[PDB]
RNA sequence: AAAAUGGCAA
RNA sequence: AAACUUGAGUGCAGAAGAGGAAAGUGGAAUUCCAUGUGUAGCGGUGAAAUGCGCAGAGAUAUGGAGGAACACCAGUGGCGAAGGCGACUUUCUGGUCUGUAACUGACGCUGAUGUGCGAAAGCGUGGGGAUCAAACAGGAUUAGAUACCCUGGUAGUCCACGCCGUAAACGAUGAGUGCUAAGUGUUAGGGGGCCCCUUAGUGCUGCAGCUAACGCAUUAAGCACUCCGCCUGGGGAGUA
């Protein structure tokens, strides 16, 4: 994504002002870039190798989806409705 | 030798420059070989995008 | 990544001690600053210092080389792994090379040699065998 | 985004007709959420290779900045049918 | 193009041209692409080529 | 684009189906509507003159503008619509001044794009101009064979021709066949090719299907008697029993060219199919 | 250019 | 349960790349076709012949058509998990590395079963067809010649979308991590005075150590820890 719409999305989610690292902050921006990637998808469906690097942003998400529910239940709660992911 | 581009500090090599792309094409119009004109790797990467670029607009013969 | 800090310790030491290094600088944590402790004790490495690197610290290990270039640590094994944990009973307490090597040993009194886990008739994890 | 363009237009092209070229061509590089930073008119020059059975060529350049790339889509679609461009091409950069 | 000089050898040209022809290695291209060879096969000329340089 | 029956049945076995996904309306407009009574392969005097035709569902003649005489008005496509009299589909296009007409529909043709005629217009499908103006490479169909007469050429689904050079008076084009001919450059034809690509891809599947397209069956000259064809005659099968595959009429059907010599197309056509 | 073959043990 | 930042991520400032997908645009060459010139061969092999040509071939000049592949650059160069990726342009898009130390705060590693990707050949449907070329046909060779060589030549070779799921798919070397002499070349960085230092790659050489030996050797096949896969005489048999 361009890094304006990463800087915007950081803004909105970041736990405190000054935070890259949350969960939530990466989260969304994992949310954004995966989406991105699959609109390409949709476009190339012939891209394999792209297709990979979405992959992995996905795992990456589930981990820190993961992390944060073992964390903290209301804010994991809170990142999955509001970036509309379950 | 020395790279050309590295010596006189030039960051960026065009296809409209003719004038500097002819020195390292050959009389045939071949690219010259890095080795011979002792260009850097990264710059005869690019003076052979612009030597390609130069010749589709027939600013450099293929022959 | 990682699994065994204890291991690494042991192989840092015994790498050392074939290339006959004088020093070596580890990781530091307490259960390895323990281990070090012991092994100045029994004699098998010279001097041992720590520093605080704002980490964790960092140990450093003087090895003890004898006359005519001898090496005082002839080898060091980990007998406790993360992948299998031995534990032994005082009675089962092992003497490591006929009792000339040492058996470092984790016992609810603490970090101690075998002959001293069996003289206070307390059992403990095998961390490892250094002769 | 930047982007320069270079067109040649056939020798035997009007003087007339030429700038009648030339100007179409260039609105049609401004024509979508873009604006010409210069057009510079290289003039009549002897190709290295002869191009439609055209020994020599008039070679225009123009940079353009669009946030889109349809401009320049839209002038190679038209470059193409049109008949005076024996050749063009597009360099972002 | 070689073009014989003034007042020299048809053979001192001819010389001339043979350097030339030498310089600009086309005989050699010729050779190379008289029989078709594996891709892979190519490559490993290519290396071998780069090691006797 | 094709739909597969699953084998319900025998007869639905191997029958395969356009989906219609491009046809938006179902309705026909009333105003360009005609009727279209069958023939049923009989001529004036009232006898069967071409065989395998007969029955078939009704249908109502659609009117087309294949002469794309309509310049400087441009038209937007209302519709594409399923035209039971052709194979290509067919477009409602309503141009400025307010007409309604049906063009063959290009391929790749949406609704509320714009359509125009003339030596103007620009190269973009479902645009008719001069042939003339056409430039070289570009697929086209509905070619008008005589300027003025209307497109014959390249109207079928998924048809389209190439413009190859210009000589003179005359344009050069490679028709589908794979001809290369003549054609005069006044003449018009409209950029694109022709939709429906998929429509050669159906598997009718049943008998039953054909008769309603208005197939009726066609018996082998083999199983004629002789009275009936040259193929006709003999104990059990036989095989052609003559120096070749004759037609029911007694004239060599397998590889006896039939054009007609003497004919003024013959200098227009510069390479055969 | 062509250019095959040679019992098993000892 | 509560802290920490080294691991692992994120930010910010930079770098390089035949990484991928989709369109568009070039130039060389091959083949075919049409004419001009011209003439008795051309072509091919060890030598031949088939073949092609005298209904004007080959060659040469000009023009057109079409497909495929991108000379030079080009490099134990680069990129990618692997398979692979070499004209140029634009659009869309993945990964990596250097620096800094914003932030987060062990969020890591491996990975049964799964789930995808996967050379070439092959298969289905539609298209395309220049070159090359299984099969097939002449010629030759030979004791024979179902070959090697020669002249042709179909599928295939190309595109799209499915299918297949295998290769000495190789570094015959699973992945993660740390440690253990040096010398030298190169790719993309960083820092400090042509030199030095340093990071991530990519080669060569060579200790300690290892190894049945060959060899490996900071790009371990050395020394250690975690996890997975796999083996336990040959053949029968990767068969039933
Ligand atoms: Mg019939
Ligand atoms: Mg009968
Ligand atoms: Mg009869
Ligand atoms: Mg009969
Ligand atoms: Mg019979
Ligand atoms: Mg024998
Ligand atoms: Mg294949
Ligand atoms: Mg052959
Ligand atoms: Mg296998
Ligand atoms: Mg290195």
């Amino acid at each position: 994504i361009s890094q304006e719409r990463k800087n915007e999305i950081i803004k909105e989610y970041r736990v405190h002002e000054t935070d890259t690292g949350s969960p939530e902050v990466q989260i969304a921006v994992l949310t954004a870039e995966i989406n991105a990637v699959n609109e390409h998808l949709r476009t190339h469906k012939k891209d394999h190798h792209s297709r990979r690097g979405l992959l992995k942003m996905v795992g990456r998400r589930r981990h820190l989806l993961n992390y944060l529910r073992s964390k903290d239940i209301q804010r994991y709660r809170e990142l999955i409705k509001s970036l509309g992911i379950r | 030798k020395v790279c050309y581009f590295t010596a006189n500090g030039i960051t960026h090599i065009d296809y409209k420059d003719t004038e500097l792309l002819k020195r390292f094409i050959s009389e045939r119009g071949k690219i010259l070989p890095r080795r011979v004109t002792g260009t850097s790797a990264k710059y005869q990467r690019m003076l052979t995008t612009a030597i390609k670029r130069s010749r589709h607009m027939a600013l450099l013969p293929y022959v | 990544t990682m699994t065994d800090p204890i291991a690494d310790m042991l192989t840092r030491v015994r790498n050392a001690n074939m290339v006959r290094h004088e020093k070596l600088e580890l990781p530091a944590s307490n259960i390895k600053k323990e281990i070090a402790e012991i092994l100045k004790s029994e004699g098998f490495i010279k001097n041992v210092e720590y520093v605080e690197d704002d980490k964790q610290g960092v140990l450093r290990l003087f090895l003890k080389y004898g006359q005519n270039d001898e090496r005082v640590i002839t080898g060091l094994k980990r007998i406790s792994k993360p992948g299998l944990r031995v534990y032994a009973k005082a009675s089962e307490m092992p003497k490591v090379l006929n009792g000339l090597g040492i058996a470092l040993v984790s016992t609810s009194e603490g970090v101690i040699t075998d002959k001293e886990a069996r003289k206070r008739n307390v059992g403990g994890e095998i961390i490892a065998y250094v002769w | 985004r930047t982007y320069e363009v270079m067109y040649i237009v056939r020798p035997n092209i009007e003087e007339d007709a030429k700038k009648a070229l030339v100007e179409r061509f260039n609105g049609i590089l401004a024509t979508e959420g873009a604006e010409v930073l210069e057009a510079k008119d290289w003039g009549k020059r002897r190709l290295a290779y002869e191009i439609n059975d055209f020994k020599d060529g008039f070679y225009n350049i123009v940079r353009v900045k669009s946030d889109n790339n349809k401009a320049t889509d839209e002038f190679q679609r038209l470059a193409k049918i049109s008949d005076d461009i024996i050749r063009y091409m597009v360099i972002r950069e | 193009k070689t073009v014989v000089r003034k007042n020299e050898s048809l053979e001192d040209a001819l010389r001339r041209f043979k350097r030339s022809v030498s310089k600009s290695g086309t005989i050699q291209e010729v050779r190379k692409r008289e029989f078709y060879e594996k891709p892979s096969v190519k490559r490993k000329k290519k290396s071998e080529a780069a090691r006797k340089r | 684009a094709i739909k597969k029956y699953k084998p319900i049945t025998n007869g639905r076995r191997n029958m395969t189906s356009l989906d219609f996904a491009e046809i938006t309306k179902t309705t026909p407009e009333k105003s360009l509507l005609k009727p279209l009574p069958k023939k049923a392969g009989r001529n004036n005097q009232g006898k069967l003159t071409v065989r395998h035709h007969g029955g078939g569902h009704k249908r109502q003649y659609r009117v087309i503008d294949f002469k794309r005489n309509k310049d400087g008005i441009n038209a937007k496509v209302d519709s594409i619509q399923y035209d039971p009299n052709r194979s290509a589909n067919i477009a409602l296009v309503v141009y400025a001044d307010g007409e309604k007409r049906y063009i063959i529909a290009p391929k790749g043709l949406e609704v509320g794009q714009i359509v125009e005629s003339g030596a103007e217009a620009d190269i973009k499908v479902g645009n008719a101009l001069p042939l003339q103006n056409i430039p070289v490479g570009t697929v086209v169909h509905n070619i008008e064979l005589k300027p003025g007469k209307g497109g014959q050429i390249a109207r079928s689904a998924g048809a389209s021709a190439q413009v190859l050079g210009k000589e003179g008076k005359y344009v050069l084009i490679r028709l589908r066949s794979g001809e290369v001919r003549m054609i005069l450059s006044t003449c018009r034809a409209t950029i694109g090719q022709v939709g429906n690509l998929q429509h050669e891809l159906v598997n009718v599947g049943k008998a039953g299907r054909s008769r309603w397209k208005g197939i009726r069956p066609t018996v082998r000259g083999s199983v004629m008697n002789p009275n009936d064809h040259p193929h006709g005659g003999g104990e059990g099968r036989a095989p052609i029993g003559r120096p070749s595959p004759m037609s029911p009429w007694g004239k060599p059907t397998l590889g006896k060219k039939t054009r007609r010599g003497k004919k003024s197309s013959d200098k227009l056509i510069v390479r055969g199919r």
